DNA sequence: CAGAGGATGTGGCTTC
DNA sequence: GGAAGCCACATCCTCT
């Protein structure tokens, strides 16, 4: 059993995926630069060949209430974890950025 | 009066613990936050002037006071037609909510519909 | 198009 | 073990 936000967190902590999903450099804010690739990989991980960005984002919208992820208004494909990731990862955003050579 | 009204529009009305009011039959088990198949209505046998407000509360041993939606209606020609009433709160495994209907006359009146409806996250569902 | 949210239907899991 | 609950989407869809 894997959840959308956990999956996005995996992609965001693997430097190989930085071409399609990456942190913005601002806190826990991230961007799906290539929404289709994330969707495809999300579809593959759940075994849902038809998965696309329109349905993956519906998944993200349900998180608005659960205070897990919020949208960054005005910036296409940009969201931000609002839960306590530091607590869960044991790293501040600045430390995690550095481990991944995140370019703001 | 009550006998004629129940026969007026047969099968769809049920008795409250109050002799001056009757209400729509509710499904035995329904999905929380889902629209009811039949619009819930409260009928007044005695005289209730139009405009009188009517509300419903739901609750039982697990949930003293359940979250509802559109739980307020206005009497018109002795009928309070709730526009899309909904049950958001859950009533607990194997349990049903008890409805308390309050008709805002002066003085207020209260009619009760015991063990009226079970509300769960899935609602009536096909066997797996 | 992107994005908010409502309405429904499913598979995975946990509780009795 | 199974029925009945809870969850997290997957799918569509209306609207801004």
């Amino acid at each position: 059993p894997i959840q959308l936000w956990q999956f996005l967190l995996e992609l965001l902590t693997d430097k190989s995926c930085q071409s399609f999903i990456s942190w913005t450099g601002d806190g826990w804010e991230f961007k799906l630069s290539d929404p289709d690739e994330v969707a495809r990989r999300w579809g593959k991980r759940k075994n849902k060949p038809k998965m696309n960005y329109e349905k993956l984002s519906r998944g993200l919208r349900y998180y608005y209430d659960k205070n897990i992820i919020h949208k960054t208004a005005g910036k296409r494909y940009v969201y931000r974890f609002v839960c306590d990731l530091q607590s869960l990862l044991g790293y501040t955003p600045e430390e995690l950025h550095a481990m991944l050579d995140v370019k703001p | 009066s009550m006998v004629e009204v129940l026969a007026d529009h047969p099968g769809e009305l049920v008795r409250t613990d109050s002799p001056n009011f009757l209400c729509s039959v509710l499904p035995t088990h329904w999905r929380c936050n889902k629209t009811l198949p039949i619009a819930f209505k409260v009928v007044a046998l005695g005289d209730v002037p139009d405009g009188t407000l009517v509300t419903v509360m739901a609750g039982n041993d697990e949930n003293y006071s359940a979250e509802l939606r559109n739980a307020t209606a206005a009497m018109k020609n002795q009928v309070a037609r709730f526009n899309d009433l909904r049950f958001v709160g859950r009533s607990g495994r194997g349990k049903s909510f008890t409805l308390t209907i309050t008709v805002f006359t002066n003085p207020p009146q209260v009619a009760t519909y015991h063990r009226a409806i079970k509300i769960t996250v899935d609602g009536p569902r096909e066997p797996r």
